């Protein structure tokens, strides 16, 4: 944002005194904007909603439509799970509704494990949901034909490192620099 | 930004408005001063 | 420093009003509108 | 062109923020209670009809803590929001709600069946206040403290999304610090005269007893209503004496900084030395306050390093990296230096830790409203408002299939 | 060459050249449609044939066709000057939706084909006109009444608070107490007749109380009036019972707070630092706010109402009813101000949104 400085420079035409400019503006005109109905192509329901242009970009299209992009998610109903996507620990439901959260939260991992529901299914960390999207994108490219376990050795040498109390942060500190 | 924009805009905008008024009271005041001297002038020239 | 890579402001120097502003970076507003945001840095004195 | 006819509203604890998007500001910002008056809600509704005393008349809230606790008289409050401060039929502006993140989910369906089912709005969606606090900001990786009169809460949101079950919740709020200081008027009696009836000011020098006349015209008020005007009073009181000390509370410094000076609605006025210094501290500190101070009760950097340490490493850095205060009570004097501090020896300095500047009332209670502004007029989002035809299947399926 | 100063009030239109002292062109915002379209100066001499209507209710724009007649008429019967070749100064009362902003100025770039525009809040302007870095502007205009905090200059619009009496309702109750008094005035010449009345008469009593223990004893507050009809009659205890009506919206029937009551309001809204400067400049503007004695009243009620430690001061010029166009004049014969103007090229690439970028 800012660090409480100068106020923005913005752009003008009028600095001088619109003498020097009664010239410019006087021989143009403006392009007559108008308040028009709109529908984004990116709407999946086709709602329409206004919004100010030129009315002669009248219903032309949206341009953030172009921000519309979404990855894949997986595909399973009643037998590509057992043949392919095959678990022995987790349920279809389980799958199921961990996919569609990813989808809802765009595996972003972190906050997809904060809502993963904690009592429609059993209790499990980031990670394993982590190594079970990658498990099953692979089963996908198969048929369609780093490590985990070192991040949670992350986990827990951040949290030693954090939770360590203020003295021994110091001093330890001390002995990391020393040698 | 554009808030700070506008604070700023307004604040030496409200304070050029101040600064004109201020001066056109001292232009005033300054009037009436040397119209006084004027005339006195005007006085002295004659009495010399 | 810290090396933020979003923080990039620099020496600038406009034409009409022709100075060396200071710490100033370019951004593009609502409407399309490109504007000069500025620091006020310690260094303001120096550029006399 | 990213903007829409998009209407933000804000209705927090204490006051509901209604703006239209883009606006750098709330256009309108009057208090949550309403006034009520015998038949269903007949009534009186802003900060020009709830003050005139009236024969008999009870002020209630709609709200508690941001939860809706009356919807008839919340659409009152929306339908006169719409009628005289917005001044436009609500038929066609897309709306966005603000509601506190430990808000319910079936309070959040309701609210959009009222919404669309009664004022047929043509759009509309959902955003948490702690959202829309670091929205303001522009920062993902933020953390919230927000604390107005009924609640002091804490929410970290990464990904723009809220750690749902990453929410703290302390009743150390603005009505802990009113009840501090009522506590205080009573042990050192304060008389607190409504202004409402003043009509004379034989003020006095300090200390003394001031003379003043009730107005003979007053009809009876219910103790409701002059409930509410002498809380805003204590309000008021709340804003202009109290200060925080920037470390622990002692008592020889507390007396040896100099009092300051507050004079009562009536005339009689008081000098405050260290009261005003010790009662933040009940905030930061509840031990030493009366009854509100079991260890039950969480103060506000304990509050703080609860939230970040109940969410994992992989965004706890960027936690570290901003602390947001927002709310009420974060305007107390010196209050936000106080808070830094106090993390600054809760949390272990040992990695990067900065705060986000910012100070002024616009700043702190808006910017709830004014995240909901900058998401209103986004481009992209556009595409996210729950439609009308969408709403008949939406307000019961994808008012959370697309309102996280 | 010159800025044009386009003043719309609440049924009152006030416009004139950047840098002059008064607003030449003064003339209702009355626009009638036949039972052809005029508007006030026309209009209210057209009344037999003609219905008339106000295109801004309580300072908001109402319907766009009817002020766009109201200026079209500004301009081209009134200045006679050609839109194309001045820039133009709008005042739209505080708290006006961005839509009805962005609609104005479509309205002057597109239909009227300015080259530069501006629109100004009318608190702020009448502030300038008083001449006071912050303050506190009492706006009691011509069909709303605002109380506007200004700190730097900048409108803060949290607390601006709004009132829905001013001059119009407040002829309409003395309507009310002249028909009490025996009278009668019905009719819209009636009702201007009205008008003259408390122009000519009210004041704002320093005490109501004992102004109608004086009326009891005392017949000397009966003043006579001549009417247009040729008969003549006399007012007495109406000249500042319908005044009170402003401190004590109860006698309007209204059931909102008085004006220093709201004074009161708006000044807790804003912030407690800048509340004690607020309160040593007191301005008081609008159409309707220039009562005599109104400012002592004023004076009296927020020394009681506002703490004593305090001091307050009411700033009342003796011309304060023109104060926001002589605020517009001021502004725009800056040479600072001469930069913040609205140009062709702006509004053609940016549209009607670019009155928010940098027109407030
Ligand atoms: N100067 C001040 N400093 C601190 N608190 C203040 C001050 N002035 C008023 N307050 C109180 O602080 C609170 C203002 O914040 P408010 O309750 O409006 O927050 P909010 O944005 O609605 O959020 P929340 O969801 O926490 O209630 C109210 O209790 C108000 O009485």
């Amino acid at each position: 944002s800012d660090k409480k400085d100068a106020p923005p420079l913005l752009p003008s035409d009028t600095g001088q005194g619109y003498r020097t400019v009664k010239a410019k503006l006087g021989s143009k005109k403006v392009r007559p904007w108008k308040w028009m109905p709109f529908t984004n192509p990116a709407r999946k329901d086709g709602a329409m909603f206004f919004h100010w242009r030129r009315a002669a970009e009248e219903g032309k299209d949206y341009p953030f439509a172009r921000f519309n992009k979404t990855v894949q998610v997986p595909v399973y109903s009643e037998q590509e799970y057992q043949l392919y996507l095959h678990d022995d620990a987790w349920t279809k439901a389980e799958t199921d509704h961990l996919f569609d959260l990813s989808r809802r939260f765009d595996l972003r991992f972190v906050v997809i494990h904060d809502r993963y529901d904690h009592q429609q299914f059993k209790k499990r960390s980031v990670e394993d949901l982590k190594e079970r999207y990658y498990h099953i994108c692979a089963k996908l490219a198969n048929v369609r034909a780093f490590d985990a376990g070192h991040e949670r050795r992350r986990k827990e040498q951040l949290e030693r490192l954090y939770n360590r109390t203020p003295e021994q942060v110091a001093e330890e500190e001390y002995l990391l620099q020393e040698l | 930004q554009e808030r700070r924009w506008k604070v700023a805009a307004a604040k030496k905008l409200v304070r050029t408005v101040v600064r004109h008024h201020e001066e056109k009271q001292l232009r005033e005041e300054r009037g009436k001063k040397e119209e006084q001297s004027r005339l006195r002038r005007i006085a002295a020239s004659t009495a010399r | 420093g810290l090396g933020d890579v979003r923080y990039r402001y620099c020496l600038t120097t406009l034409t009409v009003p022709q100075r060396c502003i200071g710490f100033a970076r370019r951004r593009v507003g609502r409407g399309g509108r490109v504007l000069l945001d500025r620091a006020h840095s310690d260094y303001d004195s120096v550029f006399h | 062109g990213d903007e829409v006819g998009a209407l933000v509203f804000d209705i927090g604890s204490y006051t509901v923020r209604a703006g239209y998007a883009g606006e750098d500001c709330p256009k309108v910002d009057f208090p949550t209670a309403i006034g009520m008056v015998v038949e269903g809600p007949t009534y009186y509704i802003d900060t020009n009809a709830l003050r005139v005393p009236r024969e008999n008349m009870e002020a209630i809230s709609p709200l508690k803590n941001g939860m809706v606790e009356d919807w008839d008289s919340f659409q009152a409050i929306l339908d006169h929001t719409y009628k005289m401060h917005v001044k436009s039929e609500a038929s066609l502006h897309p709306v966005l709600m603000s509601e506190a993140p430990w808000n319910t989910r079936a309070k959040r369906e309701k609210l959009t069946e009222l919404m669309f089912e009664h004022y047929n709005i043509p759009a509309f969606f959902l955003c948490k206040t702690a959202v829309l606090t670091a929205f303001a900001n522009g920062r993902s990786t933020g953390l919230i403290l927000d604390s107005g009169a009924t609640h002091t809460t804490a929410i970290p949101v990464h990904d723009g999304y809220v750690l749902q079950q990453g929410i703290v919740k302390s009743p150390l709020a603005g009505d802990f610090i009113t009840m501090q200081c009522r506590e205080l008027f009573q042990e050192m009696n304060i008389e607190l005269v409504p202004p409402y009836m003043i009509a004379s000011k034989e003020a006095v020098r300090e200390g003394s007893p001031a003379n003043w006349k009730r107005k003979e015209k007053l009809p009876q008020v219910t103790r409701s209503w002059h409930n509410y005007m002498c809380n805003c009073v204590i309000q008021d009181f709340q804003a202009s004496v109290l200060q925080v000390s920037d470390s622990t509370y002692d008592e020889q410094v507390a007396a040896q900084m100099p009092t300051v000076h507050y004079e009562f609605p009536n005339g009689y006025n008081c000098d405050f030395g260290a009261e005003r210094l010790k009662i933040p501290e009940g905030l930061f500190d509840p031990s030493n306050v009366k009854g509100l101070s079991g260890n039950t009760m969480l103060g506000v950097s304990h509050v703080v390093t609860t939230s970040v340490g109940m969410c994992d490493i992989d965004i706890r850095p960027g936690l570290y990296g901003s602390v947001i205060v927002a709310g009420g009570n974060t305007l107390i004097q010196s209050f936000t230096d106080r808070l830094n501090r106090e993390l600054s020896q809760k949390t272990p300095p040992s990695m990067r830790l900065k705060l986000i500047a910012n100070n002024t009332t616009v700043e702190r209670r808006f910017s709830s409203w004014i995240g909901g502004s900058i998401l209103a007029s986004l481009g992209t989002f556009q595409q996210m408002w729950i439609s009308k035809q969408e709403y008949e299947e939406g307000g019961k399926q994808c008012v959370e299939r697309k309102c996280p | 060459i010159a800025a044009l100063v386009v003043d719309n009030g609440s049924g009152m239109c006030k416009a004139g050249f950047a840098g002059d002292d008064a607003p030449r062109a003064v003339f209702p915002s009355i626009v009638g449609r036949p039972r052809d379209s005029y508007v006030g100066d026309e209009a209210q001499s057209k009344r037999g044939i003609l219905t008339l209507k106000y295109p801004i209710e309580h300072g908001i724009v109402t319907n766009w066709d009817d002020m766009e007649k109201i200026w079209h008429h500004t301009f081209y019967n009134e200045l006679r000057v050609a839109p194309e070749e001045h820039p133009v100064l709008l005042t739209e009362a505080p708290l006006n939706p961005k839509a009805n902003r962005e609609k104005m100025t479509q309205i002057m770039f597109e239909t009227f084909n300015t080259p530069a525009m501006y629109v100004a809040i009318q608190a702020v302007l009448s502030l300038y006109a008083s001449g006071r870095t912050t303050g506190i502007v009492m706006d009691s205009g011509d069909g709303v009444t605002h109380t506007v905090p200004i700190y730097e200059g900048y409108a803060l619009p949290h607390a601006i608070l709004r009132l829905d009496l001013a001059g119009r309702d407040l002829t309409d109750y003395l309507m009310k107490i002249l028909t009490e008094r025996g009278y009668s005035f019905t009719t819209t010449a009636e009702r201007e007749i009205v008008r003259d009345i408390k122009e000519k008469l009210c004041y704002v009593a320093l005490d109501f109380e004992q102004e109608m223990a004086t009326a009891a004893s005392s017949s000397s507050l009966e003043k006579s009036y001549e009417l247009p009809d040729g008969q003549v009659i006399t007012i007495g205890n109406e000249r500042f019972r319908c005044p009170e009506a402003l401190f004590q919206p109860s006698f309007l029937g209204m059931e909102s707070c008085g004006i220093h009551e709201t004074t009161f309001n708006s000044i807790m809204k804003c912030d407690v630092d800048i509340r004690k400067d607020l309160y040593a400049n007191t301005v008081l503007s609008g159409g309707t706010t220039m009562y005599p004695g109104i400012a002592d009243r004023m004076q009296k009620e927020i020394t009681a109402l506002a703490p004593s430690t305090m001091k307050i001061k009411i700033i009342a010029p003796p011309e304060r009813k023109y104060s926001v166009w002589i605020g517009g004049s001021i502004l725009a014969s800056l040479s600072t101000f001469q930069q913040m103007w609205i140009s062709k090229q702006e509004y053609d690439e940016s549209g009607p949104s670019i009155v928010h970028r940098k027109c407030f």
